[PDB]
């Protein structure tokens, strides 16, 4: 069976928290976060990947740069493009810019992606436990989320269907002694280390797909 | 979503 808790940050799969700043690019940070963990599982090397490469170059796949996008369209771009540049070689500037993808600087590849069954939190738990960090979308449009600081996030006004923010599930756990009580998903955001809990948020788990965390989850195939 |  699956572990009572998982935290891929403790195993070297997760880069330090990044900051998308004033650009609608959380989808790009969610996608690079999932590819960073899959490339680490494959090679043992953790290398920060370029969100800007995704913002500037994946319009053909249907993304809109700083005006929004989807993680699956990003994994589709990496596959069609044959690669993705490192954060070091293609730095983030938080504005739409000319595509400058360089194949010689590519440090990652994927053959497409796997989708988690929509709305199934236990399928998501199995993906997190057996694959690594998973890209997910959520409803983050609330002041309670903007000002989140600690504890299990639970917002009554949250939607499980109309999502507006891409994030990365890096694990799951529970508070207390009963592994089934006060469960939560461990989620990496892209609003900087300063937001929330060192840039992370615990979102309530197995509470009817709260905030839609299991509605549109996926991970790249490397 | 952007942080405010
Ligand atoms: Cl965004």
């Amino acid at each position: 069976d699956l572990p009572k808790s998982v935290d891929w940050r403790k195993k070297g799969y997760v880069t330090p928290v990044k900051n998308q700043k004033q650009c609608g690019s959380s989808w790009a940070f969610s996608a690079t976060g999932a590819l960073e963990g899959q490339m680490f599982r494959k090679t043992g090397k953790l290398v920060s990947l370029s969100e800007q490469n995704l913002v500037d170059c994946s319009r053909p796949q249907g993304n809109q740069g700083c005006n929004g996008g989807f993680m699956a369209r990003a994994f589709q771009y990496v596959k069609e493009n044959g690669g993705l540049d490192s954060e070091e070689s293609y730095p983030y500037v938080a504005v739409d810019e000319i595509c400058k993808y360089r194949p010689e600087n590519s440090v990652a590849q994927d053959t497409g992606f796997t989708v988690v069954a929509p709305g199934k939190e236990k399928a998501l738990m199995k993906a997190v436990a057996t694959v690594g960090p998973i890209s997910v979308a959520m409803d983050a449009g609330h002041s309670s989320f903007q000002f989140y600081k600690s504890g299990i996030y639970f917002e009554p006004d949250c939607s499980s269907k109309n999502l507006d923010h891409g994030v990365l599930v890096v694990g799951y756990g529970f508070e207390g002694a009963n592994s089934q009580n006060s469960k939560y998903w461990l989620v990496k955001n892209s609003w900087g280390p300063e937001w929330g809990s060192n840039g992370y948020v615990k979102i309530a788990k197995d509470k009817n797909n709260h905030c839609g965390i299991a509605t549109a989850a996926s991970y790249p195939n490397v | 979503l952007l942080k405010v």
